[PDB]
């Protein structure tokens, strides 16, 4: 029977992979085909593959191939027979796109840190990779599965202080490892705990192995066989920060998972310096690493389904980098994801004064006061454009000759409906970044006032700058939020009337708002200002900058505002508004 | 055991070198990372680009003149251009490098290379036997890249700035991010050779409205000799645009493979803010082992050339915005100057020595970058002011008062102690109060890192500045909103003199400000470390000699790190400041100081 050539280390995506098979599709996900024929682990792998969105039929359509031959354990693999089968696969094509899954790439006479089968061009997802046997953009490093993750369910113990500092629970280590661990234990004592040969036996003391790891803040993972140990998954599950002392070992999913925030890698020469290395790490970093290790276990190390999905996702990002998921989404726990901001306007650029701001003015059944404010607004320098949105559909716009004489190109937008959320629509006529939203009732603003507001906005392009000031307080008797404006010792919102903000915020309001706030506001004809403040605070994660030493900007309201605030807090799951006690006024 | 490690070291000492085999960690063995530059022989030509590289290394903080102390070596010989047809090629280099006393088979040598290979079948022809040396080559193929040994560096011209910055072209962050064109390219095409297959097939995808790609075969003698049946039309269409107007008016810029995988168009694309769409197969992008290029560019296989425009159109709008901003951040962080490139290479090498003291995948790919974030201070992101939004952490609620003393000082200590946010007070002589003995009247020693400072925020305050407790609380509350800046009362500005072409300093009734003085200022403790372990000894020594200008350098450093102005809050000696500012601008290469007309006040 034919046998392929040995694994080629000079085999990358741009040479071995065939991108013609999976060119482009709307849902940018690769297609995986499975050969019809096995260990229960490999069965769970194939079931996970078949029950995902990467599984397809009509072999001519699929881009990746996963043969149904058990390769996970190489101790009883019968290399030659597996090679004959892979050659016989009838669609091998020199293994151009075939994906192989393995977790123990070790041979009893010698450990090659890679699959010993020919696998000329086959792509490997192996549990143990050295930096010499791992192809960078071609291969995937995967965890080695431990049955304990399904056999025992450890309690979700939170981060905190623990009895032991450095723990080493492994079986059959090389004598030098044992000698140096014993030296560390005898040097320090009562903190370093080494366990001898699912039960751990210390001198005249017994522990349960999966649960003893819960009592240590650092756990040692050594290189004894295959360069990849199943103890790593147990260490991550128990929450203790792993300490990997393998010399040349590439951790699982290192392409996308940032292990610098979840583990400590110490070269095995400096083993006597391990304790001094770990003592330098402060408590907060230890807690963060415990959290990250637990998240890594619960997301990728938990079951074979997680491993298969992560491997296919990594390959998919390799095939379609433009649609790849973010490394932040990859390593952040759900709690961090909820807490994280990820500001989209993160680039710190200060726009030049040569540009301007397109003032958008909203009126309905008010013409004699719209004119009085458009006249004053038009005086402001660096006002590139002025848009007036006409809400009242029954009434007609005034005559063009009746409009004032201004220095800027005016335009009038004919609304299809009468909704107060139409002022936040991203207009293609807006050629600037800053957008000045001003209301007809707002009159006590000078040209210097607006110019200073715009100048302040230029220093904070990514947040909300507004003249009026409102905030929210918490009452114990109603156990809810209230809308407070009578007094001001702090601020958390500025009304959209007389406010400067980026047009990206208009885009967010129109499209990326959750599906409840926009329709609720279009129903209630109120609380657009509060919704915009909530959205800005949630997306940018920053406070709001008031710009006036002034409060009076005009010549069942409050209950409705409180209801709006409570509803907006409920739909976001929290209260994104941040209270600040500072205002910006000119020097 | 150790036998296995020795066997691995011996066996893999070749093309497959890594750090655990082809390196010696014993020479660094400390936080002090030092690089030694071989002295000039004064007998060979020196290219301007390699001269800039060596000046960046020499003027850096990793430079040492003692070969025993260093654990990284850089040759002074010209290695950037290894093409035999180039006018910068150095002959007899193979025998010349073996005559060096400190070569030691190039065990700990870093070699910079930008061009390799000759006219037929361009390859990695460095000429001399590199041995164990890791090369910071520009155009590296994927199958010829050592995953964690070599460094892929950008390819830059001889006119690339050495210390200064070009600031980028994205002045307006306009929405929609789309521009007049969708995908552009304007470069030569080669009739015969290697690397012209992708350039010859651009006329299929050329559209003329959104995807406009222009090529010419006029590249020498073949301008009329072997021209095919398309050179005439291609050249007539080519002479219609400018390659600069069409670069700043395009959302995406195509960067295909030429003769070599790397190209001059990459840095131009990053400067122009247009998202680069790379087509060269098997290219290790600059700092690919350190920078996530999926967040700053588009990577597409040139085998799937025809359907690229559909894929580029399918890219969502917010993704385009994120890519466009990431491009500018990368340009201003790691590619704006030769100094930034060289220091990026050295810092990437340094991160491989101590794996427990290094930068995570988030520091590099986020503001302000790895050059201003030194992991020796702390590998924990919460100890830096820049990473609170990315995490779920609020800024510290406690600060440390530091008073540099050379009476109001007694009243000042009492007033500051009454603050609810004050944990400890440190008094410098040249709530628990701490007094630290001083050995010299070095007034820049007030910025040193101290083990007694527990809080992240540090209030630096001179003895002659009387500050009320309520003012301290208000300033700290303001700083909690902007943890990355300097928040203080006394502010001074800067100006440009046309009469003398020298920067100027004002301190009276200015219309704006660009510096806030450290006499009544609040800032993160990390800037104490960055002031000491990042700024060169020359500037700080000049500060000590003149007995002023330490706070001006403080503001310079903070503005350079944050690219944002300080925030003022309220409610013969003079001639030295101008020279100080001019020297600081000369070292930095530009003026990080930014004017600001805002002033925060309590409500
Ligand atoms: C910005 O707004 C988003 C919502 O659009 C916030 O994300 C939401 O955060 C809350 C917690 O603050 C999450 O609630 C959680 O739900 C899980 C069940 O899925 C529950 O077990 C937890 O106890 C908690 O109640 C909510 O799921 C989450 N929603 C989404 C879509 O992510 C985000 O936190 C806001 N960010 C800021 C800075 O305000």
């Amino acid at each position: 029977s034919p046998i392929p050539e040995r694994g080629d280390l000079s085999c990358r995506m741009h040479t071995c992979f065939d991108v013609y098979r999976c060119g482009f599709n709307p849902k940018n996900k690769i297609k995986v085909y499975i050969y019809a024929l096995i260990s229960r682990e490999y069965n769970e792998l194939l079931m996970a593959i078949s029950d995902s969105d990467y599984y397809t039929d009509d072999i001519n359509r699929a881009c990746l191939f996963v043969p149904s031959i058990d390769v996970l354990n190489q101790n009883t693999l019968r290399i030659k027979e597996t090679a004959q089968a892979m050659a016989q696969l009838s669609r091998w094509d020199r293994g151009t796109n075939h994906l192989l899954f393995n977790m123990l790439p070790g041979g009893p006479p010698d450990y090659n840190t890679a699959l010993d089968v020919p696998r000329d061009r086959a792509l490997l997802a192996g549990g143990g990779f050295s930096t010499w046997t791992y192809r960078q953009g071609y291969d995937v490093s995967i965890p080695v599965y431990s049955p304990l993750s399904a056999e025992v369910d450890l309690p979700e113990k939170g981060p905190g202080p623990r009895q032991y500092f450095l723990l080493s629970s492994q079986v059959g280590l090389h004598p030098e490892y044992r000698e140096d661990l014993e030296a560390l234990q005898v040097k320090h004592g009562e903190s370093v705990l080494v366990l001898d040969k699912r039960k751990r036996c210390h001198k005249h003391q017994v522990f349960d192995y999966p649960q003893v790891l819960q009592e240590a803040t650092f756990c040692v993972v050594l290189r004894g066989a295959r360069l990849g140990q199943a103890v790593l998954s147990d260490v991550l599950q128990a929450g203790c920060v792993p300490v990997v002392i393998a010399d040349s070992y590439i951790l699982p999913f290192s392409e996308v998972l940032d292990w610098k925030r979840a583990s400590v890698v110490v070269p095995e020469e400096k083993m006597s310096d391990v304790y001094s290395i770990l003592q330098s790490i402060p408590q907060r970093q230890i807690e963060e690493m415990q959290r990250q290790a637990r998240w890594f276990w619960e997301a990728y190390f938990q079951s074979i389904k997680a491993i298969a999905l992560a491997t296919l996702q990594i390959i998919n990002d390799r095939i379609y980098p433009y649609a790849a998921i973010s490394y932040e989404e990859w390593n952040d726990p759900p709690a961090v994801k909820w807490g994280s901001v990820s500001n989209p306007l993160f680039l710190p650029l200060i726009p030049p004064q040569s540009q301007g701001f397109t003032a958008i003015v909203l009126t309905y059944d008010r013409v004699e006061s719209l004119f009085r404010v458009i006249t004053e607004v038009s005086k402001v320098p660096s006002l590139s454009k002025l848009l007036v949105v006409w809400n009242n559909q029954n009434k007609n716009p005034p005559e063009d000759s009746l409009w004032p004489k201004i220095r800027v190109p005016l335009k009038v937008v004919r609304t299809a409906e009468n909704k107060l959320s139409n002022r936040f629509f991203p207009y293609d006529e807006i050629e600037t970044e800053a957008v000045l939203a001003i209301d007809d009732d707002i009159i006590m603003l000078t040209s210097d006032e607006l110019q200073f507001g715009y100048e302040v906005w230029r220093e904070f392009p990514d947040r909300l700058v507004g003249y009026p000031g409102r905030l929210h307080l918490w009452d114990h008797e109603m156990n809810k939020w209230k809308y407070e404006s009578e007094w001001t010792n702090e601020v958390s919102m500025v009304l959209t009337g007389a406010a400067f903000y980026h047009k990206y915020f208009n885009y967010l309001y129109t499209y990326k708002m959750p599906g409840d706030i926009k329709n609720w506001v279009d129903a209630h004809m109120n609380c657009e200002d509060i919704a915009m403040n909530f959205l800005v605070a949630n997306v940018t994660g920053k406070a709001v900058i008031k710009v006036t030493p002034r409060k009076k900007f005009k010549c069942t309201h409050m209950v409705e505002r409180s209801e709006c605030i409570n509803k907006f807090a409920s739909v976001f799951g929290t209260m994104p508004l941040k209270v600040v006690e500072h205002r910006a006024d000119p020097v | 055991p150790r036998q296995k490690r020795d066997a691995n070291s011996s066996i893999y000492k070749g093309k497959k070198c890594r750090m655990e085999s082809c390196f010696d960690f014993t020479l660094c063995k400390k936080n002090g990372f030092k690089v030694y530059v071989y002295p000039q022989q004064k007998g060979e030509k020196i290219a301007e680009s390699y001269q800039n590289i060596l000046a960046a290394i020499e003027g850096s903080r990793f430079y040492t003149s003692d070969p025993s102390q260093a654990c990284l070596f850089v040759l002074s010989l010209d290695t950037l251009d290894r093409d035999q047809l180039s006018p910068q090629y150095v002959h007899n280099l193979r025998s010349k490098v073996q005559s060096l006393h400190l070569w030691n088979n190039g065990r700990n040598h870093l070699i910079f290379n930008l061009y390799s290979g000759t006219w037929p079948d361009y390859t990695e022809d460095v000429g001399f036997d590199i041995g164990q040396a890791m090369l910071a080559k520009a155009s590296i193929s994927t199958e010829n890249f050592r995953p964690n040994f070599d460094v892929s560096i950008p390819l830059f011209s001889k006119d690339h700035p050495r210390t200064g910055g070009e600031r980028g072209f994205l002045k307006f962050n306009t929405i929609p991010p789309l521009r007049k064109y969708m995908l552009v390219f304007k470069g030569k095409r080669y009739l015969t050779g290697i690397g012209s297959d992708t350039r010859n097939a651009l006329y299929h995808v050329h559209n003329g409205e959104d995807v406009v790609l222009l090529t010419t075969c006029k590249h020498g003698k073949d301008w009329q000799k072997h021209k095919d049946s398309r050179c005439d039309r291609d050249n007539t269409e080519y002479e219609k645009y400018d390659y600069r107007e069409m670069l700043h008016n395009a959302t995406f810029c195509l960067v295909p493979r030429g003769r070599r995988l790397g190209s001059f168009r990459f840095l131009e694309a990053l400067q122009a803010a247009c998202v680069p769409v790379m087509l060269s197969n098997g290219w290790e992008l600059p700092f690919s082992e350190v920078i996530n290029w999926n967040q700053a560019a588009v990577i597409g296989d040139e085998r799937l050339l025809l359907q690229i425009p559909s894929t580029i159109r399918s890219i969502h709008q917010d993704k385009i915005l994120a890519l466009r901003q990431q491009t500018q951040f990368l340009w201003e962080a790691y590619f704006s100057s030769v100094e930034k490139i060289v220091l990026t290479t050295l810092e990437i090498i340094q991160d491989r020595i101590f794996k427990h003291i290094s930068r995570n995948s988030l520091i590099w790919n986020k503001h302000p970058g790895g050059l201003f974030v030194l992991p020796q201070y702390s590998s924990y992101l919460g100890d830096f002011p820049y990473y609170y939004a990315n995490l779920g952490l609020k800024p510290p609620s406690k600060f440390t008062a530091v008073i540099h003393a050379v009476q109001p000082v007694l009243k000042l200590l009492v007033a500051a102690a009454k603050s609810q946010y004050c944990a400890q007070i440190i008094v410098l002589w040249n709530v628990p109060v701490v007094v630290i003995e001083g050995e010299s009247k070095v007034m820049s020693s007030r910025f040193l890192p101290y083990d007694n400072i527990i809080t992240d925020a540090v209030l630096s305050l001179d003895e002659d500045t009387v500050l009320s407790t309520t003012e301290v609380d208000f300033a700290f509350t303001v700083w909690q909103s902007f943890p990355e800046r300097i928040v203080g009362y006394p502010a001074r500005s800067h100006f440009w003199d046309n009469s003398k072409e020298r920067w100027g300093y004002t301190s009276k009734w200015t219309n704006d400000y660009s510096m806030v003085l450290t006499g009544a200022a609040i800032y993160h403790k990390y800037y104490h470390y960055l002031y000491s372990h990042y700024l060169p000894a020359s500037l700080k020594n000049m500060v000590d000699q003149l007995a002023n200008c330490e706070d001006i350098l403080m503001n310079f450093l903070v503005s350079a790190v944050t690219k944002l102005p300080p925030i003022k809050v309220t409610q013969d000696h003079f001639a030295q400041r101008q020279s100080c500012m001019n020297t600081f601008a000369s070292w930095f290469g530009y003026m990080p100081l930014i004017h600001s007309q805002m002033r925060l006040d309590p409500v």
